[PDB]
């Protein structure tokens, strides 16, 4: 649970930057 | 926090964490490019 809790914050930083992308 | 771990050595911020700090900041904060500059000086010069 600790990985996917890592995992998902880098994803959602990720998916924000890929928001500002468009 | 993110400038923090992101740091290598100190005030070396590379350009994902610039604009990724912009959305956060743009988000969080509300922000614009040109004030950013001046709020990214500041935030190298508090993390140098």
């Amino acid at each position: 649970l600790e990985e996917v809790n890592e995992r998902e914050h880098s994803m959602k930083a990720s998916l924000q930057t890929v928001d500002i992308r468009l | 926090a993110f400038g923090h771990k992101y740091s290598e050595e100190g005030g070396l911020i590379n350009e994902s964490l610039r604009d990724q700090l912009l959305v956060t900041i743009q988000k969080t904060f509300t922000y614009t490019r040109t004030q950013a500059q001046h709020l990214f000086i500041i935030l190298m010069e508090c993390m140098k």
